[PDB]
RNA sequence: GAUCUUCGGAUCACUUUGGUCAAAUUGAAACGAUACAGAGAAGAUUAGCAUGGCCCCUGCACAAGGAUGACACUGCGACAUUGAGAGAAAAC
RNA sequence: UCUCUCUUUGCCGGCUUAGAUCAA
């Protein structure tokens, strides 16, 4: 093996492009605790008017 | 053509609004018509990857699944769903 | 302007990067009024 | 490598009728120096004995 | 290391012993389109020295040589082996989705699991050599004259044709037949017609090659198939 | 590369002995001093 | 710079940019939009 | 060359004009920056 | 010279990345299917256009095709000018495309697309 | 071949070939023009700064410009149905 | 238990000097 050196004078070789980045790892059990109830009272007690 | 159409859409379409589920939902059901397997779960999965704490997605691959009789897909579906959100008694009902 | 030298245009255009100092290098040196001519000692890259 | 290389040039071309020793390191150059044509002398230029 | 690039030694010289040269990034692979290292080497004095064309993530999911682009278990075109023995699916053609999938797939190659074992190779070889030799082994009245004696008028339950000596299969097999009846000049075939027409230097060969005479026959493109139609009431 | 991505400042600081090294703030009593402090600042 | 912006491409992805007082109502705008928007969702009881 | 800046023309005393009239889209691809005219300038210092 | 002058024969096998004429192919396979083939796909069908002038279109390219190489198939169009000869070894396609260009028989020589019939895909495959 | 050596020999030197790829239509880019429309904010004229990314261009630039650079800015069903009547059907 | 209709039915672009101006 002889590592060819490289002419001083030259300009980047080739372009870089961009890629979409991969998919993550699959997402971890979620563990919460259990819902609780509201009832239709307080769902409607955060109903918020039109602007 | 016609299905390159539709294609570049609706991509074009969940790539400027990643986080409109009902863009992947309609996805899904406009490419499940008529070829019917492969992206069809290869587009979900990737829905899932956005999100994958949304109920109604994770049920309507399900359903999709009940639809072309692939049962065995559709319980290995329903054990990841339950073994990610043990919580949410939505997925254990379907599945029992 | 001719093909033969195709391979080079690379390097060649890649040097405008150390022309500066080539410039810098040759007014440093310029003959002094007393002299004719002056012979220097040049490095050049084989490309020309 | 050297050796190796010889070997299969050998090989191919079936021409392996050579020795090797001191003085017979000379004697194979004699042989190829008498093919080969004269050298010139410096300072004729053109022509007839040029270098 | 980034040691040693995968090469076989059809095209690495007969020689044990080679001298190579490595420039890093010195030139894009030819399918991941990714940076990748030249290595250099001559084969044999005489001959332009070879280099490598594709990166080492590509010739690892192929298993493939990086310079003779030829398998390393068939030494066989790849192109031709992904066309034929269909082991594993392949990428696409188009630049964006097939760098996607290499750079993913080298991702997931490199996770331990190997993408490629001999073991079923060798049983689609097996099997495409069995699957090969496997496949070694009143309205037609009207068809009949509706144009077959117009076109001679022009230009000229069961039936039985004439013989008269007046004066799937690929044409070369054609060619390859009429050199002991003679010089051949040109054969115009046509697999869907089924009709070859050969041209001789004299009329004498053709004839004596129709003396041979007692499957073979003696003297848009549908037009040229009422005729071809035959074949199944000939 | 850059204007602002060139070198500066390659020498790190660290504290001096008497500007409160680790050594110096561990054997020192902080809360009898914070004590006379918060009183001489009531003094006023 | 010049030859690496001419050999390469723009690089523009993944780039930042400063706020540089003309920016600065715009961004100001983003920020306060964002908190807004993470007090909302924090407030807000479960299945509501 | 190589920007397709074909009908500009350097003259050998290194001066940039234009060969023809240049519409927007030229005049505005056609437009070097301070590196290049300076380099452009320090060359003609010298070879004057 | 230092290259064969000689007519390619039956086994002159080269390597795949190696275009068989002495050139290199490379893998997009172009878009005007100019040049040189891929080695990503396995094709031995040319596209020859040009002149139409009358019926023996057939005759005339095979006598002006045949004395390049070893032939398989030939389609030639009859409404329009155009052929698909198509040859046995990767070798003498290349070679006859290298020779048939901008020649009198000038000819758009080219290379062939993916068929589109369902039947000859099953053949060719 | 030069040097000794004693006419046995010893010294002295020892494996090239920077390859976007073979003499330019058919493997270094990016388009002219003609023909069509033909300049952001709910009347009309019009300042701009942003948000999003497989859109870039000029720039040495993390300044700034390119029409506020351009494109984009919407819209739906984890609705449980019962509340009831009527003709039918099979059912209080 | 079908069919039709109605009803109940909780439900699913930003900023600045309002940017600045305005007679057939
Ligand atoms: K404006
Ligand atoms: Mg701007
Ligand atoms: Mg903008
Ligand atoms: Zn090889
Ligand atoms: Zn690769
Ligand atoms: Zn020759």
């Amino acid at each position: 093996m002889v590592t060819a050196e490289q002419d001083p004078m030259e300009p980047p070789k080739f372009r870089h492009k961009k890629v979409p980045r991969g998919p993550p790892s699959p997402p971890p059990p979620v563990l919460h605790s259990p819902p609780r109830k509201v009832s239709a009272q307080e769902q409607q007690d955060w109903q918020i008017p039109p602007s | 053509e016609f299905q390159g159409r539709k294609r570049k859409e609706f991509e074009d379409a969940i790539r400027r609004n990643r986080l409109a589920m009902g863009h992947w939902m309609r996805y899904g059901q406009w490419e499940l018509d008529q070829k019917e397997f492969a992206r069809a779960r290869s587009v979900f999965e990737r829905a899932l990857d956005v999100d994958s704490t949304y109920i109604p997605l994770w049920l309507k691959y399900i359903e999709c699944e009940m639809k072309n009789r692939n049962i065995n897909h559709a319980r290995n579906l329903f054990d990841r769903a339950v073994t990610q959100l043990p919580r949410v008694d939505k997925l254990w009902y379907k599945y029992v | 302007s001719s093909r033969k030298f195709r391979a080079d245009k690379r390097s060649y255009l890649g040097a405008l990067k150390y022309l500066p100092h080539a410039v810098l290098k040759l007014l440093e040196n310029m003959p002094m009024p007393w002299e004719e001519y002056r012979e220097v000692k040049v490095l050049y890259h084989v490309t020309g | 490598y050297y050796a190796n290389t010889h070997a299969i040039y050998g090989k191919r071309n079936f021409d392996d009728n050579e020795a090797t020793t001191s003085t017979d390191l000379k004697r194979k150059s004699q042989k190829i120096k008498e093919r080969r044509e004269d050298p010139g002398d410096p300072s004729i230029l053109e022509g007839d004995g040029a270098y | 290391d980034v040691e040693f690039p995968s090469i076989c030694e059809r095209c690495l010289g007969d020689n044990s012993y080679v001298r190579m040269t490595k420039e890093p990034l010195g030139q894009e692979c030819k399918i991941c389109s990714k940076p990748c290292t030249i290595f250099r080497w001559i084969k044999e004095r005489g001959q332009k020295p070879g280099k490598t064309q594709i990166c080492v993530g590509c010739a690892r999911y192929k298993n493939c040589c990086q310079s003779c682009m030829l398998d390393l278990q068939f030494g066989l075109p790849i192109a031709l082996r992904d066309a034929a023995l269909k082991l594993v699916e392949s990428g696409p053609t188009n630049d964006i989705n097939r760098e996607f999938f290499a750079q993913n797939q080298q991702r997931l190659l490199s996770n331990g699991e190997t993408a490629y074992d001999s073991q079923e190779a060798s049983a689609a070889a097996r099997n495409l050599v069995k699957k090969v030799e496997k496949r070694e082994l009143v309205e037609s009245k009207q068809i009949l004259k509706e144009a077959r004696a117009s076109d001679a008028s022009l230009n000229a339950g069961n039936v039985s044709l004439s013989i008269n000596m007046e004066p799937e299969l690929a044409d070369y097999k054609i060619r390859k037949h009429f050199e002991q009846y003679g010089p051949l000049k040109s054969v115009v075939c046509s697999h869907r017609a089924k009709c070859a027409f050969v041209n001789f230097k004299t009329r004498s060969s053709a004839e004596i090659a129709a003396a041979a005479s007692p499957l073979k026959v003696q003297w848009g493109p549908e037009g040229e198939v009422r005729n071809a139609k035959l074949a199944d009431l000939v | 590369t850059s204007s602002r991505a060139l070198p500066a400042h390659l020498k790190l600081k660290y504290r001096q002995e008497s500007q409160g090294t680790e050594e110096e703030v561990r054997k020192q009593d902080l809360r009898e001093a914070l004590l006379r402090a918060e009183a001489a600042h009531f003094a006023t | 710079n010049l030859l690496a912006r001419q050999f390469e491409g723009r690089h523009s992805t993944g780039v930042a940019k400063q706020i540089t007082k003309q920016r600065v109502d715009s961004h100001q705008d983003l920020e306060l939009r964002a908190a807004v928007m993470n007090d909302i969702l924090d407030m807000i009881p479960e299945g509501i | 060359h190589r920007k397709g800046l074909t009908y500009l023309h350097l003259d050998y005393n290194c001066n940039l004009k234009p060969t023809k009239t240049l519409t927007t889209k030229e005049r505005k691809k056609s437009r070097f920056g301070n590196a290049f005219h300076l380099m452009r300038e320090i060359l003609r210092l010298t070879k004057l | 010279c230092e290259y064969l002058h000689r007519l390619p024969k039956d086994t002159d096998f080269f390597n795949a990345n190696v275009d068989c004429f002495g050139r290199e192919k490379h893998a997009d396979y172009r878009d005007d299917m100019g040049g040189v083939g891929s080695f990503l796909r396995q094709n031995y069908t040319l596209y020859v256009g040009g002149i139409t002038p009358t019926d023996d279109i057939e005759e005339i390219v095979s006598r002006h095709f045949a004395e390049w190489g070893d032939i398989e198939r030939i389609r030639v169009l009859n409404s329009r000018g155009i052929a698909f000869i198509t040859y046995l070894n990767e070798a003498n396609a290349q070679f006859a495309k290298e020779a048939m260009a901008h020649q009198s028989l000038c000819l758009n020589v080219r290379w062939a697309t993916t068929d589109p019939n369902p039947a000859s895909q099953a053949r060719n495959q």
